[PDB]
């Protein structure tokens, strides 16, 4: 598990999740509150 | 017609002589390092300037350089 | 003794080196009257792959 | 064959061939070189391209007068086309030389898109007898250089090295004398002739010391009345050819165009040039030659050093630095000259200077093009040509503390903000124009990024121009700036500008504010580009002495992970690639702008340059439907010659990729392959060659695809700039 | 999905049905079989997925539990009578099975 | 106003094209049956279409003669407008967020090279370090002005140059 | 060597059937180069211009157009089957030339007689600008 644990932590795995992160962020910030422009 | 030029900064490595193909290249006696061998290169007319020499050289800059110049039917590397 | 200590970290000042104002440890110096008879070896490597190299007395300083 | 070097007499291969043409005019690195008779050969061949020039100008002279319609023109200008040259091609066939025929000409002709008859027809050229008796006066000076370049290298009249190193003798003279004699002389002319030449009187060599230019003479010029000459100007209603709506004036300030044709008046411009000569003639007696009052340049350079000390020793040590070394007063003047040639481009189309050249659409294109295409090869010159002087004219410890050392010691923060701002500003550029090309994808033109150059309105308004309500001052009845030049230029020029219909001061939307932004980008990193090889012309980390081997050079091999084009020669030839895309935004830029503004639509382009597809859609594929069907499969048009030098670009273009591409080492293995059959054929092998058989150098080919390539990507844009443009008539 | 945009690409397909139009012919490939309900097309694909684990099973076996020698891979001849006879020919024995009693019927 | 601009509201091109893009949903539905998917997929497209031209003229936005909303940038125009929202106060937005990133990832390189092996912590991350640091830069304009002021952020002439 | 070895120009060939990677004009009009060796047995071995060919038990000779053709043979045979080969350099006026093991010493092993060319007693770098020659050829020497 140590091992496994290390390999979730190299560069390809930690950046899968920031993907999702980042991503899921902002469709979701797109879904609520639909197409922003203005900034009130 | 190529010039190759060596400078103080050898220590007798040996690897620019082995790697160079047409035999410009040869050691010498000298009293300025450890290994108390230094390069030499007397036949540069056979030089084809193909630089495998400098890449062999393993100190920090090239203490082997080889400046091109005038071509020749040697130098081109012309079976013809 | 003719140069610095083993171990002992010194800075460059060669302008032609890749390892130009930075750092290194000294691995070995020599005592026999050769020109350039001190070893240093760096962490990062050159563009060839080498990470060490003799360098003089002259061109060599403290840390830092 | 080559005498100036005997190195490559000695090869026994093509690359003599090669490398003989191309080191042929570069004096320094041949055999048994000196520096007094490099200043010789450099005097003497600057001689030839005077020749040349005078010649090449001869020619259109003499081809426009004895096979154009320059009489016909001026009668109608608005309506005939120019002609410049006529044809003579026997591979044609019977429709073409119908076709080609448009012009009133028997035979068939090629129609004019330089600009010259509009010129010579505003300075007072109204007959063909005039041209031929012109051409035979350039061609006479055009001998006359040749014959000094020959005269001026003999063993005497051969200038010793002081006389070239004396720079306060060669401005005073060059100033004055150049400039400013010049420039007042063009006033006389355009006083004694082309003013009442444009009034109806005929002036000539025969009539020119009866005829005044004004009744009262030079009496008010001594007396001091010297407003007399601006007295009676040109009424509005005034056409250029006769004496209806004339005036007596011959020196103005009445600023703004003339109404019928829409350009400058010419009591303007000989009033202009006239100032010009006075502040030339007395910037020539600035500095000191052979008497005791007179500037030194030396004692300013070594005078200008800051106390604290943020330059260091300041300008000392460059006088002898820029003196000596010719790369440097090279770069410097292509870099002044290129700047310049770009001015010539912005200040015409805004101020045409000429007659009849608002409406002549095509000639406007062309010759804006061709000013800002020659603008970015000269200024890649200058870098180019400033990155050698670090090589070969560069001394440090003689500039030791100086602003040139103090420069080269910290470039690479130079290089690191440079880099900042191309990749800002391309990151910026892109996203705006791909968030909007999705957004309008998706049906909702109205979510697009449209912001709106406020500060180039705010000038603009400040400049007189009441559409967009800023109320600046120049736009204030109440201000000083309106109340001074009320009664100078600010009636011609604010009528001018606040005309919609004209090129002056062009409205402006978010679509020219994007256009703005990635010309900006192409600036900054085609600078990037030639400021690193100039820089890191002496050395970089991975090749600590690059000044030992020269400004071209192949590479310095496959070690150190790898050397590919790190000398600046490859870092000019990687600009240009950069300078031809920069130059290419602005000119694709200028093109469909003006031509909504010609067709009258001006919505189509304030709607759709805010999004890519419109570039694709509504200039490139919409205007290249005329063009393309200059050949079809039921006749041909006149604009056959066009689509064909069309398709010809796009070929010369890819076969540069030939050699961009695939590398020497494929085919000198090739060139190996095709000797063994040439020697063992039976008969073949009986010829043999004189000089060996290799293929191109590494050097040669980025050179010889960079023109495949630059070629290409010149012939074919002036196809589709003229044929677009002639097909519609607007 | 319906999100910024986007949902204009299901277009007006036909059948009751909006979306992307597709051009792999799937739908001639499943017709010229016998397939005229959407449970034939869920059986298929489970089947894909008990197949794939059992390929991806056999790697880890044929690796790291128990591996061939160089021997096993040397029997060329062996490989094709069984690649000829066994796939190519009872593959294709098999089809015709499926052609003339579902392909044909159908 | 300003710059000779409308606003959104008051223009005919606006609305002219919002009738414009209604009527192509408009046409689209009538293919459809009432109660189906597809229909109520168009429908919530009409709700959102309808909803995106009243927020933007609700906004005060400056629409040109061609209907579109144009955006102003200097602060002052701006602030004397109320155009404040549009680009000047995304500028603010934005430079938080990106001094975010480089404060993190500078410290995480510092952290890392003060240890044995730096080259391992690159491409096989110390996450527990690097969640600890994105969770404490939220301050990270106090700690440059803080490093600034007290000059550990800039290193002094023990760097290489190549001369 | 304790002498210069001279050419025999008439030993046997290995087997080889030929190729077109042979001489051409340019070997009878300038020069062309040829290598000798001595084998212990019959093997065979990678030619550099083609494909293989046989040894022969006892002396064997070549003929090559290039010098690196040869040397390329050299690194193979001293590598592989551990032998001593020499090659000579003929021109088309019937003069012979002994080229590589020119002291009879390989260049890689140092050798009392030898004389340095070509050293600078300096770093690399730490040489004149090119200002300073500006008119006359190097900079490095
Ligand atoms: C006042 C103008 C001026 C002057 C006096 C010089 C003078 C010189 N330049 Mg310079 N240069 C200039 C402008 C100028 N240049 C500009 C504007 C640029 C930017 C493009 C350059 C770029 C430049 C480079 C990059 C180099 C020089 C070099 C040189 C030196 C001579 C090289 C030589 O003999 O080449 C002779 C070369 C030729 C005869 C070949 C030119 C062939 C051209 C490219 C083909 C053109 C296409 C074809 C004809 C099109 C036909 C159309 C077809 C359809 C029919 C000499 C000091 C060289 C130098 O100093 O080396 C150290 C050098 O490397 N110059
Ligand atoms: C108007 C332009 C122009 C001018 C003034 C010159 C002038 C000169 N050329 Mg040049 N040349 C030109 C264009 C020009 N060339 C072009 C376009 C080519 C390519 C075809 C050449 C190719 C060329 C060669 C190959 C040689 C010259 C040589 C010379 C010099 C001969 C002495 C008289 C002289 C300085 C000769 C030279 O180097 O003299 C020193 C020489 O060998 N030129
Ligand atoms: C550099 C200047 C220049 C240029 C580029 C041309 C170009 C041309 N001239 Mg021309 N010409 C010139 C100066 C020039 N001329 C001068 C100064 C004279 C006076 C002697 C002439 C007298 C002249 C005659 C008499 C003829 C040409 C012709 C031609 C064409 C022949 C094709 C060719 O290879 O050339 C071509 C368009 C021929 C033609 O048929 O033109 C269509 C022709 O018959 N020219
Ligand atoms: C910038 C100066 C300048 C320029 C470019 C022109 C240009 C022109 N003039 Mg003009 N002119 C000028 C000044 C100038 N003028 C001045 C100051 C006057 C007042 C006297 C006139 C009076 C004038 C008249 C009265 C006429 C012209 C005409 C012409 C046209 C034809 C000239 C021709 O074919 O050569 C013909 C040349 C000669 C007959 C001999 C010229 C003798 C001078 C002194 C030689 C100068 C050579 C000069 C030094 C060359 C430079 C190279 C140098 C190194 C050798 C041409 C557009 C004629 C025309 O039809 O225009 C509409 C015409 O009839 N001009
Ligand atoms: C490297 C960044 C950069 C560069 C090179 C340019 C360059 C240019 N801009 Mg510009 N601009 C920028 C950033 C930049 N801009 C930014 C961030 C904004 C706000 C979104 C604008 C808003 C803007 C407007 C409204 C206009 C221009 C215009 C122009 C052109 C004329 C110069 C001018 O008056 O503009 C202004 C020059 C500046 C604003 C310099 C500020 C650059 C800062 C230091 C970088 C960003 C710092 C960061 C935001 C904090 C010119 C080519 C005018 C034009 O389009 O020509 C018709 C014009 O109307 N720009
Ligand atoms: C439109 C661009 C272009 C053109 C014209 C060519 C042309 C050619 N390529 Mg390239 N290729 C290109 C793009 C192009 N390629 C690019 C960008 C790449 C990069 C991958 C490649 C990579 C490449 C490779 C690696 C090779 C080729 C080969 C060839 C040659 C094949 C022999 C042949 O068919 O010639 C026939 C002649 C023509 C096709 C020219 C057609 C135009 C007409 C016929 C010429 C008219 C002549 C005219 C009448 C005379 C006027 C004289 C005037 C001075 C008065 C040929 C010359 C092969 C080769 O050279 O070996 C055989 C080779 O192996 N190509
Ligand atoms: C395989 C088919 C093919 C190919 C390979 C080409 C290739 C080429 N065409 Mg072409 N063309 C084709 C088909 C093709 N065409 C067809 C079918 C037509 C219609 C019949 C045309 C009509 C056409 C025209 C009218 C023109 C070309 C041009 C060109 C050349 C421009 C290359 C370049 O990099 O310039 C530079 C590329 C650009 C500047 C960008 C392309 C246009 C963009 C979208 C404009 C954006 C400008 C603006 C500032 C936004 C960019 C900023 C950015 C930061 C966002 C190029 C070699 C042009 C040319 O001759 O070269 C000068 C030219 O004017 N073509
Ligand atoms: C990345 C590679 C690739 C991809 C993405 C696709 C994608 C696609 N293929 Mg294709 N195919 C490929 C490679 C690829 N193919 C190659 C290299 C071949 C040469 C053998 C074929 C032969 C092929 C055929 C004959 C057909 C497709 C079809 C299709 C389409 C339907 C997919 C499907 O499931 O049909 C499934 C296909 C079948 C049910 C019939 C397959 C019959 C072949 C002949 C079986 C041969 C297998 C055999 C054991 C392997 C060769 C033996 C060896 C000795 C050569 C689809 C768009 C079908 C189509 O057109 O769609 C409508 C279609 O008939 N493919
Ligand atoms: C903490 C990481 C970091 C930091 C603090 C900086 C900081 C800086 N960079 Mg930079 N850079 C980085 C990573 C970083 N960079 C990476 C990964 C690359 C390779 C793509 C580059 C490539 C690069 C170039 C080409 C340039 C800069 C430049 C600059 C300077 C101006 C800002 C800029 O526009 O850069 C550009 C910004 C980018 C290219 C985006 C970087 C990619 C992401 C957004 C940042 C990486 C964050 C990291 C992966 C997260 C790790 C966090 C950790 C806890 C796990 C600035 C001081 C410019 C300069 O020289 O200054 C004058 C410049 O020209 N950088
Ligand atoms: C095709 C090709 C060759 C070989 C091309 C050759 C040998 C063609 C040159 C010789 C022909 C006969 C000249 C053709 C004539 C020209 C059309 C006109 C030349 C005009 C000048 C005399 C001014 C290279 O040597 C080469 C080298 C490096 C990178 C790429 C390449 C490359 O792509
Ligand atoms: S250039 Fe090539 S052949 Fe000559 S000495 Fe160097 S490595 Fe050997
Ligand atoms: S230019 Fe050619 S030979 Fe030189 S390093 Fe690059 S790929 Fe290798």
């Amino acid at each position: 598990m140590k091992d496994f644990t290390t390999y979730l932590s190299t560069a390809p795995v930690v950046g899968l999740g920031w993907a999702i992160f980042t991503s899921g962020l902002l469709i979701e910030i797109n879904r609520f509150f639909p197409d922003p422009l203005v900034f009130s | 017609a190529h010039v190759v030029k060596i400078y103080d900064t050898c220590i007798g490595c040996t690897q620019c002589v082995r790697a160079c193909p047409l035999d410009v290249l040869e050691m010498v006696p000298w009293d300025g390092c450890k290994a108390a061998q230094m390069a030499s290169s007397p036949r540069t007319e056979d030089c084809v300037g193909c630089k495998r020499c400098e890449t062999a050289c393993p100190t920090d800059f090239l203490s082997v350089r080889v400046y091109l110049g005038n071509e020749s039917t040697r130098s081109l590397g012309l079976a013809y | 003794e003719i140069g610095p200590k083993r171990g002992s970290l010194v800075k460059v000042l060669r302008p032609e080196s890749y390892w130009y104002n930075q750092v290194g440890k000294v691995v070995s110096v020599d005592q026999s009257g050769i020109r350039y008879p001190v070893v240093v070896r760096f962490e990062n490597q050159n563009y060839a792959g080498v990470s060490t190299n003799n360098y003089a007395l002259d061109e060599i300083e403290e840390v830092k | 064959f080559p005498k100036f070097s005997q190195g490559l007499a000695q090869d026994p291969s093509t690359r003599r061939i090669w490398y003989g043409l191309a080191t042929a005019h570069d004096f320094e690195s041949h055999d048994g070189m000196t520096e007094e008779n490099l200043y010789q050969k450099i005097f003497a061949s600057h001689f030839g391209q005077l020749a040349i020039i005078f010649l090449w100008t001869s020619g259109n002279l003499f081809h426009v007068a004895w096979q154009g319609n320059f009489e016909q023109w001026v009668t109608d200008p608005i309506h005939v086309r120019p002609i410049a040259h006529a044809i003579w091609d026997p591979h044609f066939g019977q429709p073409a030389v119908e076709a080609f025929t448009r012009g009133g000409a028997s035979g068939p002709v090629n129609i004019a898109t330089s600009g010259v008859y509009q010129w010579w027809y505003t300075i007072g050229l109204r007959s063909n007898q005039e041209l031929y008796v012109s051409s035979v006066f350039l061609a006479l000076v055009s001998a006359v250089f040749l014959f000094a370049g020959w005269l001026h290298l003999q063993p005497n009249f051969q200038p010793s090295l002081s006389w070239f190193k004396d720079a306060e003798s060669r401005l005073n003279h060059h100033l004055a004398g150049l400039f400013g004699v010049s420039s007042l002389a063009w006033t006389g002319h355009l006083v004694h002739v082309a003013i009442p030449e444009s009034r109806g009187q005929h002036v000539g060599w025969d009539n020119f010391l009866s005829v005044l230019p004004h009744p009262q003479g030079l009496t008010p010029f001594w007396s001091g009345n010297w407003a007399a000459y601006a007295q009676n100007p040109d009424t509005a209603s005034h056409a250029f050819g006769t004496a209806d709506g004339s005036g007596t004036a011959i020196l103005t300030f009445l600023g703004g165009f003339h109404p019928q044709t829409q350009s400058l008046w010419l009591s303007d411009m000989a009033h202009h040039h006239l100032a010009i000569a006075v502040l030339f003639i007395v910037a020539g007696h600035m500095y000191r030659t052979n008497f005791g009052i007179g500037h030194r340049l030396e004692a300013i350079l070594e005078a200008h050093t800051p106390p604290a000390g943020g330059l260091g020793a300041g300008h000392k040590g460059l006088f002898h630095t820029v003196n000596n070394s010719l790369h440097f007063q090279l770069g410097l003047a292509l870099a002044s000259v290129g700047t310049i040639t770009s001015l010539v481009a912005q200040h015409m189309y805004s101020l045409p200077p000429y007659a009849y050249l608002a409406v002549d659409f095509t000639t406007q294109a062309s010759l804006y093009t061709h000013h800002q295409y020659i603008a970015g090869f000269i200024m890649c010159g200058a870098f180019a040509h400033g990155a050698i002087f670090f090589i070969r004219d560069y001394d440090p410890e003689q500039n030791k503390g100086n602003v040139l050392a103090r420069v080269l010691d910290h470039k690479e923060a130079i290089i690191s903000h440079l880099s900042w701002v191309s990749l800002f500003l391309g990151f910026h550029t892109l996203g705006l124009y791909v968030h909007n090309d999705v957004v309008q994808a998706f049906g909702t033109p109205e979510k697009q990024i449209l912001i709106e150059p406020v500060f180039a309105q705010w000038i603009q308004a400040a400049q007189g121009k009441s559409l967009y309500g800023f109320d600046l001052l120049l736009a204030s009845s109440s201000s000083p700036a309106y109340s001074a030049g009320q009664s100078l230029w600010l009636p011609g020029w604010l009528e001018a500008i606040n005309n919609n219909q004209n090129s002056l001061f062009l409205t402006i939307g978010p679509g020219d504010f994007l256009v703005h932004h990635a010309i900006a980008l192409g600036l900054h990193t085609t600078t990037l580009i030639l400021v690193k090889g100039a820089l890191d012309a002496r050395g970089s980390k991975l090749m600590p002495d690059k000044k030992d081997f020269g400004y071209s050079f192949p590479c310095d091999g496959p070690g150190r992970g790898g050397t590919c084009d790190i000398s600046a020669y490859d870092a000019f030839y990687l600009a240009v690639f950069w300078m031809l895309n920069t130059i290419g935004w602005v000119t694709f830029y200028w093109h469909w702008k003006h031509l909504t503004l010609w067709q009258g639509n001006v919505s189509q382009f304030d709607e759709s340059s805010t999004y890519l597809m419109g570039w694709l859609r509504d200039y490139l594929w919409l205007n290249s439907s005329q063009l393309i069907n200059g050949y079809n499969p039921f006749g041909m048009n006149s604009l056959s010659v066009w689509a064909w030098t069309f398709l010809f670009g796009h070929l010369v273009y890819a076969t540069g990729f030939m050699f961009l591409i695939s590398w020497r080492g494929y085919w000198q293995e090739l060139i190996e392959t095709l000797v063994w059959a040439h020697e063992k054929t039976p008969l073949a092998n009986l010829v043999y060659w004189k000089d060996k058989p290799v293929a191109l150098s590494i050097v040669q080919a980025r050179l010889v695809g960079l023109a495949h390539f630059s070629v290409g990507y010149i012939f074919t844009y002036a196809a589709f700039l003229i044929a677009s443009t002639a097909g519609r008539f607007g | 999905w319906p999100i910024v945009g986007q949902e204009i690409l299901n277009g007006d397909v036909g059948g009751g049905f909006q979306g992307i139009q597709i051009t792999s012919g799937f739908f001639q490939l499943w017709r010229a079989s016998g397939i005229t309900s959407e449970l034939q097309l869920y059986s298929t694909a489970i089947g894909g997925l008990v197949l794939a684990a059992a390929c991806f099973f056999a790697g880890w076996f044929h690796y790291h539990k128990a591996a061939p020698k160089l021997e096993w891979f040397q029997n060329v001849e062996s490989m094709l009578n069984h690649h000829l006879a066994g796939l190519l020919g009872l593959g294709s024995l098999a089809w015709a099975g499926h052609q003339i009693h579902v392909s044909l019927p159908v | 106003d300003i710059a000779g601009l409308t606003p959104c509201s008051e223009s005919k091109a606006y609305n002219k094209l919002e009738r414009k893009e209604l009527k192509v949903l408009d046409k689209r539905l009538k293919q459809y049956e009432p109660g189906s998917a597809p229909y109520l997929a168009l429908q919530a497209t009409k709700e959102r279409t309808e909803n995106r031209f009243k927020t933007y003229a609700k906004q005060g936005l400056l629409c040109g003669n061609d209907g579109l909303p144009h955006l102003i940038s200097d602060p002052g125009l701006a602030l004397r407008f109320n155009h404040a929202g549009e680009v000047f106060i995304p500028t603010f937005g934005f430079l938080y967020v990106a001094g975010y990133i480089g404060h993190v990832g500078r410290q995480y390189i510092i952290l890392s090279k003060e240890d044995a092996k730096p080259t391992d912590k690159e491409i096989i991350l110390d996450v527990p370090l690097a969640l600890k640091l994105a969770f404490q830069g939220w301050a990270w304009p106090l700690a440059s002005i803080q490093e600034l002021r007290n000059g550990s952020l800039l290193e002094k002439d023990e760097n290489i140059t190549v001369s | 060597p304790w002498k210069q070895p001279e050419l025999d120009p008439d030993t046997p060939s290995p087997i080889f059937g030929g190729s077109t990677g042979g001489l051409l004009r340019k070997a009878q009009v300038e020069e062309f180069y040829v290598i000798t060796w001595e084998s212990p047995k019959e093997q065979i071995f990678e030619m550099p211009t083609g494909g293989a060919a046989i040894m022969r038990k006892g002396p064997n000779l070549l003929k090559f157009a290039r010098k690196e053709q040869c040397m390329a043979l050299t690194t193979q045979l001293r590598s592989k089957f551990r032998q001593t080969p020499c090659f000579y350099r003929v021109y088309a006026d019937g003069k012979v030339q002994y080229l590589h093991p020119k002291d009879g010493v390989y260049p890689e092993k140092v050798n009392a007689g030898r004389v340095g060319v070509n050293q600078n007693m300096r770093s690399i770098g730490k040489n004149v600008d090119p200002i300073k020659v500006v008119k006359f050829t190097g900079s490095e020497p």
